Parts: structure tokens; sequence; C-alpha cells
């Protein structure tokens, strides 16, 4: 299905407190007014879902039927491909290569072969409400933005916090997301038929580079936000840096049509060199 | 722990052959060189012949070139020393020693030796 | 033989000092620093007192010392004590080949 | 490590005092970029990279920002902007052996460059001829790796050198490695000189009335003044204002 993503994914970037300022940062966001992918949580069991840039996964449900993720370059061991599940108790986090089964284990707790973890981490558990998380990994960190809200998704702003900064650098390429039920069946194999499960849904977004204006209030808190490169009046406030344009007329860039095509051009005298007859010389 | 263990001597005749053994115990033998080294009764050290650490390099001195084949079996941390056309200034104490705690052309690990008498 | 040549034999009172020459050739002392120094009682292992001219092994005093000149090196070993009598012995790795020298017996009266 | 599978580590959560290094070997090259290394007691980094491997002398020179040939580009390369430094030292007497050490390998082939801090452990063939080399060598098709044999007959050129690389990396958050010193107890309300985890200046401290997220380190005004700080040690927030001046 589809449905536009409103002015959500916005999230605090450089963890250093300004007061009642505007700043403008060029850094991988999440464009407004896109469509996302909108999916059900019945039964397929999941296709996996590439991992372009980065991701913005919201999901509302009351009963945790969404437990976890997996992560990596491959569902192969042959690769250090990554887990993280969360749970009642706590977080858990884990880098091992675990070659996974022909489909993801639905939880009867783990499927998956022998393991060679290089880093391993634990913590306390992620705990109508509409949870909100951003998943980057770009320069050697996986880093994790959170918010869980109170309530379709809501039109209202709020920015996601930094949550969790982990160090691990494996290559990211395909993204899965991981599944729970009460009294269910766990084969290595299985078909489309899955088990039966409670209602639930969650949204996925892509997000690009972009260059937004950020609005901070007196208590350091991120109140609204433009996308400079969405339209016009929007690359006019951000060119201003100002969310009020008075009447008039604004200079606001220049464009340019870029070049269709590249041709070379030679001449036809082929014909080698003699190079390896001077530097083989026998005497100089 | 790390040691050498020397075997194989006897009474042998002039010209006949023998085979020297040398048993590796704690180390891994195939990481270091080994080497024969002979004490002829009333005579100094003698290098006899030196075996790389993979064994497709085999050293021999001149004075017991020809006669006297060196070989290891790095599977069964052993080295080995084939004298044949063994003469009677090849009656000495033989020793095997390799450079495992200093450098590969070292000689920092000795065994106890191992006595050839050739009649 | 092919050794490095030593002196057959040196004496020293217990206290004193006495330095010990090796002299070998110009593919051996006086091509690489590889020249060791032996310390020997025949009936055991030699034990290394002296490798590459000047270095001691772990556990060799600083009594003992070594240097080397062209084709000649020399071991001194001052303080002498009764347990240093014994045989000295040069050696020279030259790459193709190692050698030792004749020995030195060294009689600590 | 071999150079052409390097090794990685990362130092962290612990104090970097180099005076170890110090009573170290007689040192090959010291050379270090971007950093006065006397001053390497005073570090606050947040994270440090000790990639290590060997090579022989005469390939030390490879080792640097901007450089070319097989080793930088085939086996380890080096990004222009490195901020850290390189130490490097002659471990023949370990590393060396009478036939050549074979175990130490490095890449000769690769159709493209690495790219900074990459590493390419494939063993496959290469082309360098026309014809797909179908997991095969021989003529025009080679291995793409080459042992260095390191021989005690070898000029200190071709012996084996011990080479570690050090790349610091800087930041905005707490400097989990940090450099052998002491604290003193706090002054407030009158122009100091400070030193918080690597800040220097000069100025009036007082204590904060602004709410600082749990997350944030810094304060800012506007034009990137630090305003504000919170504690090392208390973990507490503090103004920061710089202590009257003007002319006369
Ligand atoms: C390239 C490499 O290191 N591969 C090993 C693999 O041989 C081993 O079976 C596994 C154990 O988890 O760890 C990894
Ligand atoms: C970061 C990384 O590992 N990227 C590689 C990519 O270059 C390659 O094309 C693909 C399979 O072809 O596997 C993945
Ligand atoms: C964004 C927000 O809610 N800010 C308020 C701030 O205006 C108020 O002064 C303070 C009082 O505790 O509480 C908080
Ligand atoms: C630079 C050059 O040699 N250009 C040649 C041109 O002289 C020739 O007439 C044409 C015919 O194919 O091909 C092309």
């Amino acid at each position: 299905a589809y449905t536009n993503s409103f002015t959500r994914g916005v999230y605090y970037p450089d963890k250093v407190f300004r007061s009642s300022v505007l700043h403008s940062t060029q850094d991988l966001f999440l464009p407004f007014f896109s469509n996302v992918t909108w999916f059900h949580a019945i039964h397929v069991d999941n296709p996996v879902l590439p991992f372009n840039d980065g991701v913005y996964f919201a999901s509302t449900e009351k009963s945790n039927i969404i437990r976890g993720w997996i992560f990596g370059t491959t569902l192969d061991s042959k690769t250090q491909s990554l887990l993280i599940v969360n749970n009642a108790t706590n977080v858990v986090i884990k880098v091992c290569e675990f070659q996974f089964c022909n489909d993801p284990f639905l939880d009867f707790r783990v499927y998956s072969s022998a393991n060679n973890c290089t880093f391993e981490y634990v913590s306390q558990p992620f705990l109508k409400n509409l949870r909100e998380f951003v998943f980057k990994n770009i320069d050697g960190y996986f880093k994790i933005y959170s918010k869980h809200t109170p309530i379709d998704l809501p039109q209202g702003f709020s920015a996601l916090e930094p949550l969790v900064d982990l160090p691990i650098g494996i290559n990211i390429t395909r993204f899965q997301t991981l599944l729970a039920l009460h009294r269910s069946y766990l084969t290595p194999g299985d078909s489309s038929s899955g088990w039966t499960a409670g209602a639930a849904a969650y949204y996925v977004g892509y997000l690009q580079p972009r260059t937004f204006l950020l609005k901070y209030n007196e208590n350091g808190t991120i109140t609204d936000a433009v996308d400079c490169a969405l339209d016009p009046l929007s690359e006019t406030k951000c060119t201003l840096k100002s969310f009020t344009v008075e009447k008039g007329i604004y200079q606001t860039s220049n464009f340019r049509v870029q070049p269709t095509e590249s041709i070379v051009r030679f001449p036809n005298i082929t014909n080698l060199c003699p190079f390896d007859e001077v530097f083989n010389a026998t005497r100089f | 722990e790390v040691r050498l263990l020397e075997s194989g001597g006897g009474l042998v005749q002039p010209g006949g052959s023998l085979r020297l053994s040398c048993a590796a115990s704690g180390f891994t033998f195939n990481d270091y060189a080994m080497s024969w080294v002979r004490q002829a009764p009333g005579e100094g050290l003698e290098w006899v012949s030196t075996i790389s650490y993979s064994g497709g390099s085999t050293y021999y001195a001149d004075s017991v070139k020809g006669r006297f084949t060196i070989s290891r079996d790095n599977s069964k941390n052993m080295l080995y020393l084939q004298m044949n056309s063994l003469r009677a200034e090849d009656t000495a104490l033989y020793y095997c020693a390799n450079g495992v705690a200093t450098a590969d052309w070292y000689f920092d690990l000795w065994g106890r030796g191992t006595l050839v008498t050739v009649s | 033989q092919s050794a490095l040549t030593q002196p057959r034999s040196v004496s020293g009172s217990p206290g004193q000092s006495v330095t010990i020459s090796c002299t070998g050739t110009s593919s051996d002392v006086g091509g690489y620093n590889y020249v060791s120094w032996f310390q020997h009682h025949p009936g055991k292992a030699p034990k290394l007192m002296i490798y590459d001219v000047t270095d001691r092994p772990s556990g060799v005093p600083d009594r003992f010392s070594g240097s080397k000149s062209g084709n000649t090196a020399s071991l001194t070993i001052s303080g002498l004590q009764a347990e240093d009598a014994a045989d000295y012995y040069c050696c020279s790795y030259a790459g193709t080949y190692t050698v030792f020298g004749g020995g030195t017996k060294l009689t600590v009266l | 490590a071999s150079v052409y599978a390097w090794n990685r580590k990362r130092i962290s959560n612990c104090v970097a005092d180099y005076s170890v290094l110090y009573n170290f070997a007689p040192f090959f090259a010291f050379k270090c970029y971007g950093v006065s290394p006397t001053k390497l007691n005073d570090l606050c980094f947040t994270n440090v990279y000790a990639d290590s491997f060997v090579i022989r002398g005469n390939e030390v020179s490879q080792i640097a920002p901007g450089q070319t040939g097989n080793i930088a580009d085939y086996n380890y390369k080096l990004p222009d902007d490195f901020t850290g430094c390189v130490i490097a030292w002659n471990s023949n007497k370990l590393d060396s052996k009478v036939g050549g050490n074979y175990n130490y390998r490095y890449r000769l082939f690769r159709k493209s460059n690495l790219k900074p801090f990459e590493r390419d452990i494939s063993t496959e063939i290469y082309q360098a001829g026309n014809k797909p080399c179908n997991g095969v060598a021989g003529v025009n098709c080679y291995f793409p790796l080459q042992s260095y044999g390191f021989r005690p007959t070898y000029g200190v050129g071709h012996q084996p050198y011990r080479v570690v690389v050090l790349s610091f990396e800087l930041l905005h958050a707490p400097a989990t490695v940090c450099g052998p010193k002491k604290s003193t107890n706090l002054v407030k309300n009158k122009c100091v000189n400070f030193n918080f985890n690597g800040l220097t200046g000069t100025g009036v401290l007082t204590e904060s009335n602004k709410k600082f997220l749990p997350f944030q380190q810094f304060g800012r005004d506007i034009a990137d003044t630090t305003d504000a700080v919170r504690d090392p040690q208390t973990l507490e927030i503090l103004d920061i204002t710089p202590c009257s001046f003007g002319g006369v």
C-alpha cells in the first residue's frame, strides 16, 4: 500500500544544546510529504527490504508482537550479520554472523547456526501508543533515535532523541523485521501459511540527504523544521533563514540544464611505441 | 616442557648407515628450523646440518656432505638425520638444536644428545 | 679445522679480569654481526653467554662482554670467579653456515 | 597481521600514557601527522584505532597520507585527512627466518585501488591477459597474494618491520580516552583558566540555570561560543562568561 508521510522524522543530530535560535543542517533526513509503504501483521514470514540509506520505522501496537530486527549484508553465515532483539526484561543486541533459516524464526526463541560474535551488548528494554524509530549507519556507527507517544500518522511535529550509538562497523545492505507470537510452532523452514497472531502494522520510509532548517525553542527543543529543497516557498524561507517571509520578490537560487551526453574524439594513427627497447638497454 | 631428544646412536661399522632422530615436545616443531650439531670424542662442537622450519630447505656441513641426510616430520614433531657411508670420524655425540627462544639461526634449545660410534 | 681462531688457553686468578680474542675471516667475523660466544663444560650442554658480538642473552652477568674488530672478535670476562673456569667458544653465523671458534680454555687458579 | 589482511583494534575506556612506547625499541621512524607527539599526554581523544601489520623497511615510505604503490593501492590505503601518528620499527630478529619467512604475505594484484582504510582479503585469480580465468591461474592469470619471505641475508630495507598506525578520531562527546593528568577542586565566580576534557579557555564560571537534556554535553550561544559545560566529575552544568575587559 501507500501513505504520505507528514512532517515527521526530525531528530537531534548533534547532541549540543542551543536555545531560541535557528540552525540549518545538511544530513540524512526523511523528506516531507513522501509516501511510505504500509504493512499489516497477520501473515506473510516477512520479506526482506533493502537498507538504502536509513529507515524510519513507526509502529502502533499494544501487545509486543514485533520484538526485534535483523540486519546485515546477507542472511547466511558467510558474513558477520547483526542481531537486535528487544524483550520484556532488557534489549539484546548481537553481531555473530549467525546463519539464518530459510525464514526468520517466529517466536522457540532462536533459530540460527553457530556464532563467532565480535560485539555484544545489553541494556534496559524499549518500553494507541505510537512508537517511532530512526536507524542510521554511515560513519562506522549504527545509531538509534526514538520516541513513544500517545494518540493513522498524526500531523503533530515531534523530534526523536538519540537513544544508542553503537560502534559496530559492519557493512549493512539488507534488513528485515522480527515478529513474535504466543504458543506458535517454530521450524527452520515454512511456507506462507505462518501462525496466528494479533492485528498490527508498521510503516517504513527511506532517508535522503537533505538540508533542514531547524527551530529551537527557549528550552532547547526542536519545534519546527523546513525542508530547504521541497518547494519554492520552503526554499525562500530557508534562504532568508526566517519562517515568516514578507511580501516581495526574492532571488533564491540558480538553475542550469545538465549535459546529457559525453563524446570522445581521437585520431586514427595506431602503432605501438618502442618503450621496452630503451629501458631494457644492456649498456647505458 | 620444551624439550629436544636425540636418539638412534649405537655401534656401527665403517661405511655403514645410521638414522638419527630428534623428538620435539612442548612447542610448535614446524615453526622452527632444526639443526644437527655433533661433538666427536676429544674434539669441539661441529655443525653437521640444518633444516628449515618447513622442511623444504636442508643445509649440511662439507665434512659430512653427501653421506649425511637431514629430515624432519613436522606432523610428529620429529627431526631426523640419515648418516650413510659412516666413517670413523663420524664417531661423536650428536645433538639436535634450534633457536626457539632467540632467533631461527641461533642454538638456544638443545637435546640431551645421542652417542654415535662408528667401529 | 675451519673454526674461528682462538687462544687455546687463558688463566686468571679469582676476582681479576681476562679478555679472550676470536679471529676469523671476512666471511664470518668480518661479514655480519652474528657472532656468538659460548661457555662450555664437556659433558653438559653449552650455555650461551654472548651472541651478537656484544649482546648477552638472559641471565648472563655484565661481567661478560664481547667485542669485534674486522675478522677478530673479543670476549672479556671481568670479576673472575672460580665457576668461570670452563671452555669458551666463539661462534659466527655467516648465512650459508654457522662456524664455532676453536675454543679458549679458561682456568681460574 | 599480514598487510593485505591488516588488523584493527578499537581502543577506548582507558587512559593513554605513551611513556611505555618510549621505553620501547630503537624506532625506525616516528613520522607523526597533524599532532605534536611530545603533546600526546594531553590528548583527550574520543576514538583511537590501532591498525597493525608488518612490512620491510623499503616499503615504509608507502605508509603516508596520499601515497602510491602496491601497498598503498592494493594492500593498505590511508586517507588524505589522516590525523594521527605512525610508529614503525625493525622486527628482523623475530620475524625473519633462515630460508625466508613465507607466512607474511601481501596483495600483488587488484583490479582497482582500495579506498582509505579498506581491507581486501580475496584470494581470487587475477586476469593480466584477455582470457577469462575460471578459478585457474597460469599464463596471464595470477594468484593475487605474494609472500615476503623475510631472510637474515636481506638488507635492512628488506628486513621485516612491525608497524602500528594510530588514527586519532575527533568528536564532540566524552573523550573516552584521555591523558594522564589529575583534577582540581572547582572554582566559581572568578576569571579562571579551565581545561574541561581538552577545552582550554578563560572566564568566570557560574552555576547554570538552563535545563540540559541528559544526552547533551556542550552548550553554545550564537556563533559557536561555548556558553555552558557539564562537569566530567560532578556532571553539573556550568555557565561560562569571559571576564571583564574593555578599552581605556
